């Protein structure tokens, strides 16, 4: 075994299986822990009769001789504690009249004899923590009159009986946590003076103990985890000078108007769950309160001198509970963060954080807040964190944020204008309600939430040159064209056939589509370099809604008005029916109509993007709407494309010839042109495939008023029809 | 009633390491709260550490992942280790204990009852 | 006190004690394990065993011998262990089994089997 010069010998893991000989005559401590002993024979012990410390601890300790530790008259601490040692030993440590420390924890515990802790009267402190004892032992501890610490914590106890600890007069800390205690009668703690703790952290305890009325001095209450629902008024009246009450993680219901009342030492005050409780707590009297935390509950006020008095109040967070009026929180010098969330709060006035200096973080989210006054955050300081999401703003101050350094206002969905990024100039974590309002700080770096991207442009709507230029000449040559073929096939004023007739109504759609991409560049012309003002207005109001429902309705007119000419043509060639096309085709018009109307009806289909286009859609949404539009165009086509393919099989005359031509060509080019639309808005439903929001957005632009540029130059370039109806135009001119 | 005992510390320059024991003496109960405090000059008491009984940890945000607490029950003591030390960083340490919530342990320097006397670390840049 | 020990019957005689203390018993016990009270007799003669080992045997105590007689009959390879010889003079204590409780001990006595 290892030695020390300082009589302190230490075998402490060497593996012994006895106490270790050829020590030293006289030694005053011993460490043998580790190594593995038995048993301790009689008179283990007789050669040391000068030891005060000895730990036995760790070894699977099983038995004690009733002589082994006779002859220890200078013993002062033993410490027991990991060994079998079912039962406490009473006649091993009897006589052992100097010892102060006992520790007898990590036994197996689980019986008491009634004769224990006898003749010895220097005892400190105890420990029978961590082990089985059904019942808290009375006789033995009342054995003890100078005992200053006890631990009986993770017993099996059940129940406390009355005067359990009457003897134990001089006792400073009690520690009952993690049993099963239940009961506690209303004397258990009668006689237990000068207590400071006591410590009944998990054990199930339903209703509030009355029995620490009893203890005239206690600084520490620790019921944190029971079943305790209601705490009575006057709960505290013999603890005046009570410092730290744990209540956390119980299900609270009431706690009682004055319950913490003249508490002057009280420091925390954290009620949490309590929703059945009214008014708010009467804490006159309990003015060194630093932080109170109130439940989510029915409490519709604040009381106005709650600044005059709390003077070193730090933090309050009144939160999930209804307050709608908040009072003038002058005063508060040393208050830091106030948190309001999910209450009803209306307005905030110019007075009510007047003052408050040091006060970093302020939390007013959820609330119904529709006004605050220019001044209202003026005097703010050093405020730093600014929360008021979802609060139904419509003007946001600017003076006395300068020093934010994260604002917060996802859910104000009106507020719509710009927030300068002079005034903010510290700020490094942003939320506004629109894309539009974060670029103006770009991205010291600012993160905002709603990500600008491209399909949220703020400086050019188009994009490119290219792009704007290609959309000019698709608008131009669309409405011009489109508006020579309506003419020229509705200027006859004669028997239209209904091939001329389904023509004519191919072209006003595509001069339906001209007309919507002719506002899509009149808007990127005057909004040049400067988007960002005007994506706000222009997607909430209804410019953006016209322009999507003209699109859509432009688009699917034109499919709808296809598929009648391939069954027109497909009858023509099987074979009178004039009326009954034309009522076909103003049939597919209304259907057209009723589509492009539906976005209305639902919520927020063309606020997605300026282009105002629902069915070019983001990742999230994949909206049933354009899921269904873009099935059922794509079926569509397919049910024309084999009614057409069929008809090649029955055919194998020359104007059926020139027209089914013509219309296959329409269909092929507006196949071609479809496909790639119909694969990006059914993109964002399968995650595998990941494309640039760039080239989506422009190959939306440059494709989707393609066939309504393109038929009006096919219709007049390669269709003798054309020419017939150019030469009567001119003949009817002349 | 702890005695809570500190020792280790001293003038170290920056980028340096430095550990901190604290060893208690009365009481000495197994089951409670532990945690560090640093006291600037000129400034109050700030908590930097705590840990549970379990050994669940929590630090404050500018220490965080740069200090290390440890608590060894068997020997009764507690530790924390640092490294690369700022300038920022001198001031005075105390080890605190409290009774038993194994809820992270709050930061607050009332959340505690016992208090050592403290021990200098002087960060010179 | 003296506590010598001396089917299988084993008697362990006591001198030492002027008067017949009472919760006076025995105990086994395993090599290298705690040791259980098998039976304890009380100064007036209610007397207590272990439940699982209550059987053939029983304990008994005469004043006028002083030597309790623990006789085994039908014994088992798995009862074979050391057995102790227990007495308690003072008085203020239940009577029990644990070893805790009794305040003199003996030497203790192999036992074999058939």
């Amino acid at each position: 075994c290892s030695c020390d010069g300082d009589r302190r010998v230490d075998c402490s893991g060497k593996g012994l299986t006895a106490v270790p000989e050829g020590l030293s005559a006289f030694t005053q401590a011993l460490d043998i822990s580790m190594n593995n002993i038995t048993q301790l024979p009689e008179d283990a012990f007789k050669n040391f009769p000068f030891l005060e410390e000895l730990q036995l601890a760790g070894n699977d300790l099983s038995f004690i001789h009733p002589k082994a530790l006779s002859g220890l008259k200078e013993l002062k601490v033993l410490t027991l504690q990991n060994n079998q040692l079912k039962t406490v030993p009473s006649e091993a440590i009897r006589g052992l009249s100097a010892l102060q420390s006992l520790r007898l924890d990590a036994n197996h515990i689980t019986s008491v004899p009634e004769d224990s802790f006898e003749g010895l009267v220097q005892l400190r402190h105890l420990w029978l923590d961590d082990n089985s004892l059904t019942e808290v032992p009375v006789h033995p501890l009342s054995n003890l009159p100078t005992l200053q610490a006890l631990t009986l914590a993770l017993n099996k106890i059940s129940s406390i009986p009355d005067f359990a600890f009457t003897n134990l007069s001089s006792l400073v800390v009690l520690h009952l946590h993690n049993n099963k205690i239940r009961s506690l009668s209303q004397h258990c703690f009668d006689g237990l003076d000068n207590l400071e703790t006591l410590d009944l952290n998990y054990n199930n305890l339903g209703e509030f103990p009355q029995a620490i009325k009893a203890l005239p001095s206690l600084k520490e209450l620790g019921f944190h985890s029971n079943s305790i629902s209601v705490i009575p008024d006057g709960a505290f009246d013999g603890n005046p000078l009570l410092r730290t009450i744990h209540l956390y993680d119980n299900p609270l219901s009431f706690v009682g108007n004055s319950a913490f009342h003249n508490l002057s030492d009280l420091h925390s005050l954290v009620i949490r769950g309590a929703s059945m409780v009214q008014q708010f707590p009467n804490l006159t009297g309990t003015v060194h309160l630093e932080s109170l935390t109130l439940t989510g509950t029915k409490i519709s006020s604040i009381p106005n001198n709650l600044c005059q008095e709390q003077k070193m109040l730090r933090t309050l967070d009144l939160s999930y509970n209804n307050i709608r009026d908040l009072p003038s929180f002058n005063g508060c010098h040393a208050l830091e963060e106030i948190s309001l969330q999910r209450n009803q709060i209306y307005q905030i006035k110019e007075g009510t954080f007047q003052g408050l200096i040091s006060l970093r973080i302020l939390d007013l989210s959820r609330n119904l807040i529709h006004e605050i006054h220019s001044r209202a955050f003026a005097t703010l300081g050093p405020i730093t964190n600014l929360d008021v999401s979802f609060n139904e703003l419509t003007s946001f101050p600017t003076e006395g944020l300068n020093g934010l350094n994260q604002l917060k206002l996802v859910g104000n969905f009106k507020l719509k204008e710009a927030l300068a990024a002079k005034d903010f100039v510290n700020l490094r974590s942003l939320s506004v309600p629109y894309a539009y309002q974060c670029c103006a700080f770009w991205g010291i770096i600012i993160h905002c939430t709603p990500s600008t991207g491209a399909f949220k442009p703020c400086e050019y709507l188009l994009g490119s040159w290219m792009i704007r230029l290609t959309v000019w000449f698709i608008f131009l040559v669309a409405l011009f064209f489109n508006l020579l073929v309506i003419l020229t096939t509705f200027a006859s004023c004669t028997s239209l056939p209904s091939s001329k007739l389904f023509i004519g109504l191919i072209s006003v759609s595509n001069l339906f589509m001209g007309i919507y991409t002719g506002i899509l560049t009149f808007l990127d012309a005057v909004s040049w370099g400067r988007f960002a003002e005007f994506g706000i207005w222009w997607e909430t109001g209804s410019g953006c809604k016209v322009a999507g429902f003209l699109a859509v309705f432009s688009s699917e007119s034109a499919i709808f008005l296809l598929m009648l000419a391939t069954v027109e043509r497909s009858l023509s060639a099987k074979d009178n029916h004039l009326k009954q096309f034309r009522v076909a085709a103003l049939l597919a018009f209304l259907g057209a109509t009723v589509a492009g109307c539906f976005p209305l009806f639902h919520r927020g289909e063309y606020s997605a993007s300026p282009l105002c286009l629902p069915f070019p859609t983001g990742e999230t949404p994949s909206l049933g709407f354009t899921v269904t539009l873009v099935l059922l165009n794509s079926l569509a086509f397919l049910l024309m494309a084999v009614i057409y393919t069929k008809l090649y099989c029955n055919l194998e005359e020359n104007s059926q010839s020139s027209m089914i031509k013509h219309v296959a060509w329409l269909i092929f080019t507006n196949c071609i042109f479809f496909c790639p639309v119909a694969f990006f808005s059914f993109a964002p439903l399968i995650t595998a495939i990941s494309i640039s929001p760039e080239i989506m957005k422009s190959v939306t632009l440059i494709f989707f008023p393609l066939p309504a540029c393109l038929n009006p130059v096919l219709y007049v370039f390669f269709n003798p029809k054309f020419k017939e109806d150019w030469k009567l135009l001119k003949r009817r001119v002349t | 009633q702890v005695q809570l005992q500190e020792s280790g510390g001293g003038s170290v320059q920056a980028g340096g390491s430095l550990r901190l024991s604290c060893a208690a003496s009365g009481y000495t109960y197994s089951r409670t709260c532990m945690a560090w405090f640093r006291q600037a000059p000129g400034k109050e008491r700030e908590g930097i550490a705590t840990i549970n009984s379990d050994g669940t940890t929590t630090y404050a945000d500018s220490v965080k992942g740069r200090f290390t607490i440890s608590r060894d029950n068997a020997k009764n003591t507690l530790s924390l280790q640092m490294n690369s030390l700022k300038p920022e960083d001198t001031a005075m340490y105390y080890c605190a204990a409290a009774s038993l919530s194994t809820r992270g342990c709050s930061r607050a320097e009332w959340e505690y009852r016992y208090w050592g006397q403290g021990t200098q670390v002087t960060v010179s840049s | 006190v003296q506590l010598v020990e001396s089917s299988l019957r084993l008697s362990c005689a006591a001198s030492g004690y002027t008067y017949s203390p009472y919760c006076m018993g025995w105990f086994r016990q395993a090599p290298g394990k705690a040791r259980e009270g098998v039976a304890t007799v009380d100064l007036d003669g209610s007397t207590i065993y272990a439940d699982s080992v209550k059987g053939r045997f029983t304990i008994s105590q005469d004043n006028a011998k002083n030597t309790l007689y623990l006789q085994m009959n039908s014994l088992k390879p798995e009862d074979t262990a050391m057995y102790y010889c227990a007495s308690r003079t003072r008085a203020g204590v239940t009577c029990g089994l644990n070893w805790a409780i009794f305040s003199y001990w003996g030497q203790g006595t192999q036992v074999t089997v058939s």
